[PDB]
RNA sequence: GUCGAUCCUAAGGGUCGGGGGAACCCCGACAGAUAGCGCGUCGCGCGUACUCCGAAAGGGAAUCGGGUUAAAAUUCCU
RNA sequence: GCGACCCCAGGUCAGGCGGGAUUACCCGCUGAGUUUAAGCAUAUCAAUAAGCGGAGGAAAAGAAACUUACAAGGAUUCCCCUAGUAACGGCGAGCGAACCGGGAACAGCCCAGCCUUAGAAUCGGGCGGCUCCGUCGUCCGAAUUGUAGUCUGGAGAAGCGU
């Protein structure tokens, strides 16, 4: 909600940032197994539990 | 060219304070062209005076520990910090003399009765 | 899932014949092995060797 | 020499003397707290022979258990079980007053070792011992080498171990040969090495 | 249960599979064992390897009271008729028991005469190099000074 | 600073001491040298054992128009 | 009223100690039932699992208020054996040690009490010095409701001389 505390608004900050793309230069290492983000999360299909 | 350690620790306090701040300075000019599409040239710089910032920090903080740890030297009481890590169970052991503490009879056994280098006649 | 039986570590690994059936065994193999045809026999090349 | 004519004399607890000095002591310790700090102890001739030195380092606490038995702690006195086990009343607790009065010692004054306790009243309701603990800290009981051993990790909380004269009653460890033996080097020790089926390689 | 056997009495009623002991450290035990008598020998050079002198005492009860083997260590009243003051038994090599009876002649005697026998193949070095006490052998510290192994007074 | 939280107390919650309890824990200001406050300038006076948690609907210091963004405002501009 | 002592209270007084974590092994407590008995209640499962505590590199035990009845052994622990035995048990189902003997290892000790009284000879803390896990000096305390020495039954005290 709108009310909202500090240490929530903070949570919801990171994972916000986890939620991204792998950079495509990571694909390209040497010995690389990353295909792509595994962790991936949609704010309608999975929820945060908090 | 670049900072060099071994230079910094030939300089005066006032002097590594008068450094760091023209540091931070510099890194902070860094800091605004990364967001005002620098040259990349110019973003690999960070890097580099990063490094300064934390030698310079490094060198001011083993002289004023070294210092301190003058100023106490063979006083009764250091601050926690001063004093021997080691571990807890470590440094609550009794001390080498302690543990070695005897009375006075079995002092008496160790001078009078020791045991003696003897050997036996094939 | 879990194995049936699972192998278990005190299975009875080890044996120990009578000394004296040991004694024997090793007695016979030194007999053997002054036997040309059986020293032939178990595929060593002694076609050369003088005695 | 004073100390035997003390000893002697508490020896004779049904005297007159003593019947009025104990019922007097009695009801001062029920108007003080369960655990109590006193300034010396009450039987010096018994607390010197149990290892207490007049000497900084050694504290001497006065504490009070409840008397009787142990009532099963279970709701209601219902026990899903077997009828061997549906008794709830007439339970006695392994260890022994005396271990109990250490243990509330030992667990409220963390920052002490226990060295022994001893009796020194009771009443229907009510069972008093003093204990002794000492600091193993003071500079004076780490430089005395009578003493200085309780300084070492081994002996941590030895009331709450069984290791202090009262726990090796309990244990069964006061006496040996056929009526103790099962109790030495401990009675969970000699369960498993008497059921320990010894697999040996060549068998 | 069927035909005819001898009634099983198996003691596997409870959870034994937690309390097997297996052997397969063994031949490591020997390992370990040897290595702390040869680690010992070193530190106790030039005394013997097989340790203390031992008494001889009678095996206990009717089934075993025909042998002899070794004791704990030798009797006060047996340390005194061989004038050997108890306090510097043991750091000579003998071994004290300051519990064990002497209930007849024949038993002191013979650990009386053991004594002697040690004493008389015993060489004591000095506490301190040059000065000579009493006690102390003279020249004999280097002729025949050797560590001995195994046992040197065999029961 | 002006909208709320924050403050206050409600049903109640968590606790000191004390009393229980092998202990985990139980009771909860009930077995007690309270917290401190006020006025002078450190002294006098007062002083009944919790300065605790518990409400974005209870109690409660103070903001109004006009304008402004692709997306904010009784918060930005005047 | 001024003092001593006693008990207690306050202190962000000077300097220390304690809590929690870990689970393979170790110590204490608490403590089932499934199951077996072809039913079942004693029993058995089990002095076990779960529960609550406490340690260490090991822990625990340990220098006999022992074993034994012998021509006697001699702290503790551990292995083999004793032995599936003596014993226990709706004497049913089942359960079940110990001593001797052979080995691994090996080690013994410290206090309390009558005993300085021509001297609390003891210990802590503050401060200072030194060759700084300690030691010396000085001051203030602890302690006679007893610190340190001497003694521990194997002895020992005292006297005498080798
Ligand atoms: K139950
Ligand atoms: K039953
Ligand atoms: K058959
Ligand atoms: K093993
Ligand atoms: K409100
Ligand atoms: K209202
Ligand atoms: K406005
Ligand atoms: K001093
Ligand atoms: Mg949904
Ligand atoms: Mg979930
Ligand atoms: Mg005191
Ligand atoms: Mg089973
Ligand atoms: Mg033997
Ligand atoms: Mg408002
Ligand atoms: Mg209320
Ligand atoms: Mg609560
Ligand atoms: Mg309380
Ligand atoms: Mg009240
Ligand atoms: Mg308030
Ligand atoms: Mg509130
Ligand atoms: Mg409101
Ligand atoms: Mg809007
Ligand atoms: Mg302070
Ligand atoms: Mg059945
Ligand atoms: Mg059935
Ligand atoms: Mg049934
Ligand atoms: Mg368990
Ligand atoms: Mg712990
Ligand atoms: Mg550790
Ligand atoms: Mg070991
Ligand atoms: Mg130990
Ligand atoms: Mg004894
Ligand atoms: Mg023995
Ligand atoms: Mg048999
Ligand atoms: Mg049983
Ligand atoms: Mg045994
Ligand atoms: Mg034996
Ligand atoms: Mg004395
Ligand atoms: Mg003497
Ligand atoms: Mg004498």
């Amino acid at each position: 909600p709108s009310h909202k505390s500090f240490m929530i608004k903070k949570k919801l900050a990171k994972k916000q940032r986890q939620n991204r793309p792998i950079p495509y230069w990571i694909r390209m290492r040497t010995d690389n197994t990353i295909r792509y983000n595994a962790k991936r999360r949609h704010w309608r299909r999975t929820k945060l539990g908090f | 060219a670049r900072i060099k350690v071994h230079e910094l620790r030939n300089k005066s306090k006032t002097e590594l304070l008068a450094q760091l701040k023209d540091l931070k300075a510099e890194l902070a000019l860094l800091r605004v062209a990364k967001v005002t599409g620098g040259a990349p040239n110019k973003l690999s710089k960070i890097k580099v005076v990063r490094l300064s910032i934390a030698q310079v920090l490094t060198v001011i903080s083993q002289k004023q520990k070294a210092a301190l740890r003058e100023v106490y030297k063979n006083k009764k009481y250091l601050p926690l910090d001063l004093r021997p890590k080691k571990t807890r169970a470590i440094r609550k052991r009794l001390t080498k003399h302690q543990s070695s503490l005897k009375t006075e009879r079995e002092k008496k056994k160790e001078m009078y009765f020791p045991l003696r280098k003897y050997a036996i006649k094939v | 899932g879990r194995m049936f039986a699972p192998t278990q570590t005190w299975r009875r690994w080890h044996r120990k014949i009578p000394v004296n059936q040991k004694r024997y065994a090793v007695a016979s193999a030194i007999a053997a092995s002054s036997v040309p045809s059986l020293v032939l026999a178990r595929g060593h090349r002694i076609e050369s060797v003088p005695e | 020499g004073a100390y035997t004519y003390v000893s002697e004399l508490w020896r004779k607890k049904q005297s007159d003397v003593m019947r009025f000095l104990q019922r007097v002591r009695c009801w001062e310790y029920r108007q003080l707290p369960s655990i109590v700090r006193v300034t010396r102890p009450t039987r010096p001739d018994k607390a010197r022979r149990l290892g207490y030195k007049a000497k900084q380092g050694y504290v001497v606490y006065r504490v009070r258990v409840k008397r009787g038995g142990r009532k099963r702690p279970v709701s209601k006195g219902i026990v899903y079980g077997k009828p061997t086990n549906q008794g709830v009343t007439q339970l006695k607790f392994q260890r022994s007053k005396r271990s109990v009065a250490e243990e509330r010692a030992g667990r409220k004054l963390g920052g002490l070792k226990v060295l022994n306790s001893y009796w020194i009243n009771e009443d229907s309701t009510y069972k008093y011992f003093e204990v002794i603990l000492v600091d193993q800290a003071h500079a004076a009981i780490r430089n005395d080498p009578r003493i200085n051993w309780i300084c070492n990790p081994v002996h941590k909380h030895r009331e709450l171990r069984g290791l202090t004269s009262a726990g090796k009653k309990y244990r069964g460890l006061r006496g040996r040969g056929h009526l103790h033996h099962k109790a030495r080097p401990s009675r969970r020790a000699t369960w498993k090495r008497n059921q320990t089926l010894s697999l040996r390689r060549y068998r | 249960m069927k035909h005819n056997n001898v009634i099983p009495n198996g003691h596997f009623k409870k959870h034994w599979q937690n309390y097997v002991r297996t052997w397969f450290n063994q031949p490591a035990r020997k390992t370990r064992r040897r290595a702390a008598r040869q680690k010992k020998a070193a530190t106790i050079f030039p005394r013997p390897t097989a340790g203390s002198l031992r008494p001889i005492v009678h095996g206990q009860t009717l089934k075993y009271n025909m042998k002899v083997r070794a004791g704990r260590g030798f009797s006060l009243e047996e340390l005194k008729a061989a004038g050997i003051p108890k306090k510097l038994a043991p750091t000579i090599g003998i071994a004290v028991d300051h519990r064990r009876r002497n209930r007849s002649l024949e038993g002191l005697q013979t650990n009386v005469q053991r004594l002697k026998t040690y004493k008389a193949k015993l060489v004591i070095f000095p506490r301190r190099a040059k000065k000579v006490k009493a006690g102390d052998s003279s020249a004999e510290e280097l002729a025949n000074a050797t560590q001995v192994q195994g046992p040197y007074l065999p029961i």
